[PDB]
């Protein structure tokens, strides 16, 4: 079995990559994508659902 | 031979390969299967270093150097006196390190402790393999590795760094240096604190962990604790080595220019790229 | 139910949530209509 | 949507509402940034061009 | 499977105000908030912090040093917040030009303000050292932290105060910038030949790698034997248990020799003070005694010549 | 053809969250690919149709 | 295992209903796109 | 309005008010910075051009 | 329900005052936008 | 309206006062720096130019 | 209800004095902006 | 106005006085440094030029 | 209400002394600005 | 002057005296260094110039 | 107050001694500034 923390980390990583590509396209720069994706991923991963 | 408490811990078990075979001690050392392997590889490497010194024509231990094959050989074999000995010694060094780690695992499971020490050692083995195997293999030749000499591998460090201008503009390099400096600071503070509690002013009783907690709470306003400080030391050391390995693996494979030029992406951000002031304007 | 929240509570919460979603969608629809009048994208 | 409140008895409404608000704001900001990137729909440049504001 | 790297359950009770050996309790503050992240890794409690006279001195001087450097950076930015954020890591306070020597007549824009900030920093650091000594004394402990900090101070003093005086110029000192002091170290190595061939540079690097090696080894050992309560080392010194015995036997069966629960800390403190001490000596030797370290190595059997 | 036992094996919340994230990310990447190509970039071809540029 | 067979039946049924609704909207969208610009 | 008052049965007012204040301020700052970054609508530069301040 | 502890009347009164504040903030924003649009329109 | 005072039963007055003071000072300093960095509204430079100080 | 804990009659008086302070601060700000606009308008 | 004295029943006067002293000194030092960095209002250089000290 | 342990009378006297100090400081600052403006006006 | 003595009913005189000593010394040293930094008012260099020391 | 424990008489005497010290220090500072200004005025 996998832990709830482990699931949060997997989904945080995929959300980080997704939102990063998303806002690197939206903004002109990859740094915008990195910042927005990392903030969203940190917020998602810091709040386990159990 | 034995420590005053050692006898009850020497019991027949915990091996990985073999059984009662190789399950004995030689003096203080434990010599299992991987003890034999480690000894063989280490002795072979040391004799080959001495024979390379014979070939090179020097007996000064600070001038002995074993050079990797030239770039014209690529990732193939080389003549023994022209890079083959370096390759053999590299194989021996890798074998010695991996057998040392496996021997440590055997000792860990004979004593009933966790395997934190072999894991930590494996981090260093991976840094060595990054410098000697992974980066040369990606870069295409064994000649991008470093030579086995006391002052010539420092020449390798200098030349490799100055290929990319000033090397401490590499970002992962900056992270690794910060971790190394922080680790040395933490080690000094930790050793000093434990000693000061165990060795108080003359004629005083030993201090307690409460006194240590109070000392750092008085000093900086926070105490991380004993478990906390040991976790911090392990992670600081491992993160330093991990980020050094990263900064080297990205150096000749993804990056090719001066790193000070890499730092221009922040300056050329569109919303302040052209504001006329400061240093870059 | 993982949350333990009962059927009637779920029905009432869903009704209010649907009303809010409809209000949001109505505002978005009128915004799109105004922008399409201003500058069609088709 | 004959019976969709089952997701409300499965999911804790506070967490769902936080995630939904964050997601909706991000989606709106993204679409706005995409429109601002394209010169055809950059309404600030459109207004500057049609009023000769240079 | 639990590796004891992160806590899996976290408990909170009343805050611990600390010991009262002979500390002036009026100079302490209250306890701060508890933090769950720090609780995951270590202790959750923040504070109370002691702040006495030496603390006021250190805070004032360090605040003035930080403020002086920051206001200079704002002047360089043209008082523009956007330029200040963009060219942060590029601003620097430079020491006086080499023409002024050690004199205090350099202008404010040239090197005078660097001197003001350096005075503030000197006062702050020496008052902080005094604070570490006095905080150790109040609780009745030994002063090991003070002497290790004195080693670090020795390297800092050589870099910023002692070597510029021996060289006879303030321009030899380090600038206050992020990239600027990095460029300073690179230029220092280039001007003095090759700092790799400074032998005390080599010793300092040996002891830095040794600090990393030793304290990975020691953290891993304590985490490995913490199933026996190994992290409570102060009582493993007083009452040796199976944790200390197993640690000693691991390292004795591995590398032939071992330590105690206290001797390992002696090893640790010395391994770090040595990196900083040898570094101070090696920097003091550069330029005053050896102007070209590679040629020194050639004359001393370290380079092929 | 039962296929309902996936709710037995996995927690339904994990299944819902994973599939929602995957579906949204996939749709967004498809839209980005469409915008990247000179054709099917509906904003650019809308500009060309109405002579916006 | 926290769910029973009845609960799994109901959850799967509602989820398939929603999935078919989503697929219907996707069908009409794809048809509109194909009419607007065939591929 | 209709039934929205029940959102406060769910969300704690302190958390909501703090997050709302931070969000509103950051949104206002972002819109202002976007307007300053365009050569048009940069009210400081266009007033300088209108009154010939340079 | 018992997530926060506010009863029905408290939630209703809190929402009423919150909506008063929201409408005041919106009215100020509307006046600001009208002034800016008179000064320099974006459409 | 007329019942905004209830906000003080939601927020601790001293925390709000500290945050408000810090916020107001930082905002004022940021605006003053923005006006100093602009060649226009740099009151020191325009006063120097008007009175021929250089 | 009072989560921090203040009687409604304590909250009313705290808000009255807070409004007094806010209005004084904002009036000083209006006078400053009026002076700056007369000296050097930005519209 | 007349009712402000009640700020002291919220804030500790000791902490307020220490923060206020630090704030005032840092503000004054910053303004003096800003004036010094300006070619005009550098009173030392102004006196040097007026009396031909250089 | 009295989070600091000060009553109404203690607060009133404290504020009186603080007002006197503030007005003294402000008078000195005003005179300094008047002297500097006469010496070198910034408007 | 008028009633400022009550400050000593609020502040511990030890802390006040230590803070004054630290502040006054640091300020005096800073002003002296600033005066030495100016080519004028550097009493050593101008005494050297007026007596032809160098 | 209870903040420090000094009585009114102790505080008054302490302030008298403190003010004597302050006036001596300020007198010396004024004499030094007068000397410097006669020697090299900064205005
Ligand atoms: C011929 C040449 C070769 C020379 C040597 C050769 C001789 C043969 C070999 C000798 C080697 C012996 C090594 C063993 C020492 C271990 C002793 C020990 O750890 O425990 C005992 C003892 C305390 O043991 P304990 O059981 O824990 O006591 C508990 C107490 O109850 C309660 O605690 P406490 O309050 O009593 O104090 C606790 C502390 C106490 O120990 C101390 O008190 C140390 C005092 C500070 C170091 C002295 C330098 C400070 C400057 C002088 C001004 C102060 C002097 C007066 C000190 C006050 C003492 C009352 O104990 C410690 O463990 C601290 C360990 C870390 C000390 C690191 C100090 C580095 C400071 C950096 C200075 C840099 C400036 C100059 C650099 C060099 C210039 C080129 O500690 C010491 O004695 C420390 C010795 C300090 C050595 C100083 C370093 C020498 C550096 C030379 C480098 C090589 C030169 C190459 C360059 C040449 C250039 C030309
Ligand atoms: C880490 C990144 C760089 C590198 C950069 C540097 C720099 C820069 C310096 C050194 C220095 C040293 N390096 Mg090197 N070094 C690298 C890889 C290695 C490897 C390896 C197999 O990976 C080894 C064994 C060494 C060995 C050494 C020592 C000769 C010396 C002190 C190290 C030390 O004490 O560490 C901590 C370990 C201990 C304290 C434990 C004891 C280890 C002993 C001292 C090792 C002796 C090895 C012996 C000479 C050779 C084998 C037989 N280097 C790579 C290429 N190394 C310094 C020096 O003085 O060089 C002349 C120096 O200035
Ligand atoms: C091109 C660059 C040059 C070079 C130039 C230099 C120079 C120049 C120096 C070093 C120094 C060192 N170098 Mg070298 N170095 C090179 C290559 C290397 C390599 C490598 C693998 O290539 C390595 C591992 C090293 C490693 C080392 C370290 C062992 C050593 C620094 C110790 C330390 O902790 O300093 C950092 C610690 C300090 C400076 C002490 C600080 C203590 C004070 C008290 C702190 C005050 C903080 C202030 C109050 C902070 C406020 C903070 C807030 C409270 C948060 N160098 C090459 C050849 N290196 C130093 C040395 O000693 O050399 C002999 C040195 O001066
Ligand atoms: C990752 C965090 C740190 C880390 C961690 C840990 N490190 C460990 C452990 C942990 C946890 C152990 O458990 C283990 C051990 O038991 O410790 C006592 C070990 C060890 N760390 C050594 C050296 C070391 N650690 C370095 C770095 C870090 N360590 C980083 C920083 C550095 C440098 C350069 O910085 C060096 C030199 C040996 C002393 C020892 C292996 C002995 C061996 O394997 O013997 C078997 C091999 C031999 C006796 C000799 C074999 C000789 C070959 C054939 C010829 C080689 C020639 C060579 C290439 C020439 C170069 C010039
Ligand atoms: C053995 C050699 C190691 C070592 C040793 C030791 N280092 C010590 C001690 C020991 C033993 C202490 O006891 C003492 C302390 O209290 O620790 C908690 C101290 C400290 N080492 C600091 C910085 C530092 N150590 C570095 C390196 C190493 N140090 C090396 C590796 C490096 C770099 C560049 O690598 C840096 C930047 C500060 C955190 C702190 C002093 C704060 C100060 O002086 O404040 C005074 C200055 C201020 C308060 C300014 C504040 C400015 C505004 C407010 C912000
Ligand atoms: C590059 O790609 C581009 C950007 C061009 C296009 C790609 C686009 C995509 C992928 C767009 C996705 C759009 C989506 C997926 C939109 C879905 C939007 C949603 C999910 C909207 C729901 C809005 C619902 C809202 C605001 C609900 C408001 C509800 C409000 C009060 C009700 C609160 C609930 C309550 C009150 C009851 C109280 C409690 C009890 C116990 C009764
Ligand atoms: C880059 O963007 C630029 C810079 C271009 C522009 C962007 C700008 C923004 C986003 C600006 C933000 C403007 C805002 C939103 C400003 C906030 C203004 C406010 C709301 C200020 C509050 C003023 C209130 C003040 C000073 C309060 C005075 C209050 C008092 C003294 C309160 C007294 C309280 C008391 C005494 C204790 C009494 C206790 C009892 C029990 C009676
Ligand atoms: C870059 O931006 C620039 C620098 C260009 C411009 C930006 C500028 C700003 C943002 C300036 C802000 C200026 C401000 C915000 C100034 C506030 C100044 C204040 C608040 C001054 C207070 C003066 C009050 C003073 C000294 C205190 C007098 C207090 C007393 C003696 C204390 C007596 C009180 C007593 C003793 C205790 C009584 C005890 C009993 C028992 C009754
Ligand atoms: C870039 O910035 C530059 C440097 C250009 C300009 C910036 C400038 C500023 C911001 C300057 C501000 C200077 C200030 C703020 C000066 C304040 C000076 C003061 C207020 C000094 C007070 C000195 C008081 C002194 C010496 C008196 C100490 C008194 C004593 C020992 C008397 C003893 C009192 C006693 C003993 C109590 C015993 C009695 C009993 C009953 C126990
Ligand atoms: C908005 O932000 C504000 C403005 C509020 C503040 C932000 C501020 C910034 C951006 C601060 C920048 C801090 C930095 C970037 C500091 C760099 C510190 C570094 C990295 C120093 C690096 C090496 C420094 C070394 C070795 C210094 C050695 C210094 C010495 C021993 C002190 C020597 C003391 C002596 C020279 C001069 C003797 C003269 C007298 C009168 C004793
Ligand atoms: C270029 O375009 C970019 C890319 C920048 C982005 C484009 C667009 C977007 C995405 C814009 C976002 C617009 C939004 C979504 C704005 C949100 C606006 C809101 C939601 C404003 C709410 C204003 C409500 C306000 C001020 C209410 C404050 C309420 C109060 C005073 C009343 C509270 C008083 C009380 C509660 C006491 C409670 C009673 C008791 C008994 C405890
Ligand atoms: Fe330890």
């Amino acid at each position: 079995e996998v832990s709830e923390f482990a699931f949060r980390l997997m989904m945080a990583a995929v959300i980080f990559v997704g939102v990063g590509i998303m806002f690197a396209f939206a903004g002109g720069h990859w740094f915008v994508g990195l910042v927005v994706g990392g903030l969203v991923a940190a917020f998602f991963a810091a709040t386990p659902n159990s | 031979a034995l420590l005053s408490f050692e006898r009850k811990y020497r019991v027949p078990g915990g091996t990985l390969v073999g059984g009662n075979l190789f399950d004995f001690w030689v003096g203080p050392f434990y010599v299992g299967f991987f003890g034999v392997a480690t000894f063989f590889f280490a002795a072979l490497g040391i004799i080959l270093i001495a024979w390379s010194a014979v070939l090179q024509g020097t007996w000064n231990p600070q001038l002995i150097s074993v050079y990797p094959p030239a770039l014209e050989y690529g990732l193939g074999g080389a003549p023994l006196a022209k890079g083959g000995l370096w390759q053999i010694i590299t194989i021996c060094a890798t074998g010695a390190f991996v057998s040392w780690a496996l021997r440590e695992v055997e000792i860990c499971r004979k004593l009933g402790i966790g395997y934190h020490i072999p894991f930590a050692f494996a981090f260093a083995i991976l840094a060595y393999l990054t410098l000697v195997l992974f980066r040369p293999v990606m870069m295409g030749a064994w000649g991008y590795a470093f030579p086995y000499g006391i002052w010539t591998h420092l020449d390798w460090v200098s030349n490799t760094g100055y290929t990319y201008g000033n090397f401490h503009y590499n970002p992962a390099h900056m992270i690794a240096i910060s971790f190394f400096f922080t680790n040395a600071l933490a080690l000094a503070l930790h050793g000093a604190l434990v000693l000061s509690a165990a060795n108080p002013e003359k004629g005083k009783e030993m201090r307690t962990p409460d006194h240590e907690d109070t000392f750092f709470r008085d000093l900086v306003g926070y105490s991380i604790g004993t478990l906390g400080i040991h976790r911090l030391g392990l992670l600081l050391s491992l993160s330093a080595v991990f980020f050094s390995a990263l900064c080297m693996i990205i150096t000749g494979t993804i990056w090719f220019d001066q790193w000070v030029d890499w730092w221009q992406w922040w300056v050329k951000l569109p919303w302040w790229a052209n504001i006329p002031g400061g240093i870059n304007g | 139910g993982y949350t333990g929240l009962t059927d009637e509570q779920a029905q009432e919460l869903h009704s209010v949530y649907m009303s809010g979603l409809w209000l949001f969608s109505a505002v978005a629809i009128v915004a799109h209509l105004a922008v399409y009048i201003w500058r069609p994208w088709f | 949507m004959s019976k969709f409140y089952k997701i409300w008895m499965i999911f804790d409404p506070r967490r769902v509402f936080v995630a939904q608000g964050v997601f909706l704001f991000l989606l709106a900001v993204m679409i706005h940034l995409i429109l601002l990137s394209t010169p055809s729909y950059n309404w600030l440049e459109i207004s500057a061009a049609k009023y000769n504001r240079v | 499977e639990y590796q004891n790297i992160f806590s899996q359950v976290q408990v909170r009770g009343p805050a611990d105000l600390g010991m009262t050996e002979d500390v002036n309790l009026a100079n302490r503050s209250g306890v701060g908030p508890f933090s769950t992240l720090l609780g995951w890794f270590g202790n959750a409690q923040l504070g109370p912090i002691y702040l006495g006279s030496l603390g006021v001195l250190s805070l004032f001087s360090g605040l003035m040093w930080f403020f002086t450097i920051g206001i200079w950076f704002w002047y360089q930015a043209g008082w523009n917040p956007a330029v200040f954020l963009r060219d942060l890591f590029f601003f620097s306070l430079e020491p006086p030009a080499p023409e002024y020597g050690l004199s205090f007549a350099a202008p404010l824009k040239e090197g005078g303000l660097w001197l003001i900030a350096s005075f503030f920093m000197f006062v702050a650091v020496w008052s902080w050292w005094g604070r570490t000594y006095l905080r150790a004394q109040a609780l009745g402990m030994g002063k090991h932290t003070a002497w290790a900090f004195l080693s670090a101070i020795w390297l800092w003093m050589v870099l910023g105060f002692i070597r510029p005086i021996l060289m006879g110029s303030w321009s030899e000192a380090v600038p206050y910038g992020i990239f600027s002091h990095l460029d300073w170290t690179n230029n220092f190595s280039l001007v003095h030949g090759n700092l790799f061939y400074n032998p005390f540079h080599g010793l300092s690097i040996a002891f830095l790698y040794g600090s990393a090696l030793l304290f990975a080894m020691h953290g891993a050992t304590i985490l490995a034997v913490s199933r026996f309560g190994g992290e409570r080392e102060l009582e493993q010194i007083a009452d040796r248990g199976t944790a200390a015995e197993r640690a000693a036997l691991f390292w004795r069966w591995t590398m032939g020799f071992n330590a105690t629960m206290e001797g390992i800390h002696r090893w640790a403190i010395w391994m770090a003070v040595l990196v900083t001490l040898t570094g101070g000596i090696g920097i003091l030797l550069s330029g005053t005694v050896v102007d070209n370290w590679y040629v020194w190595g050639q004359n001393h059997g370290m380079a092929p010549l």
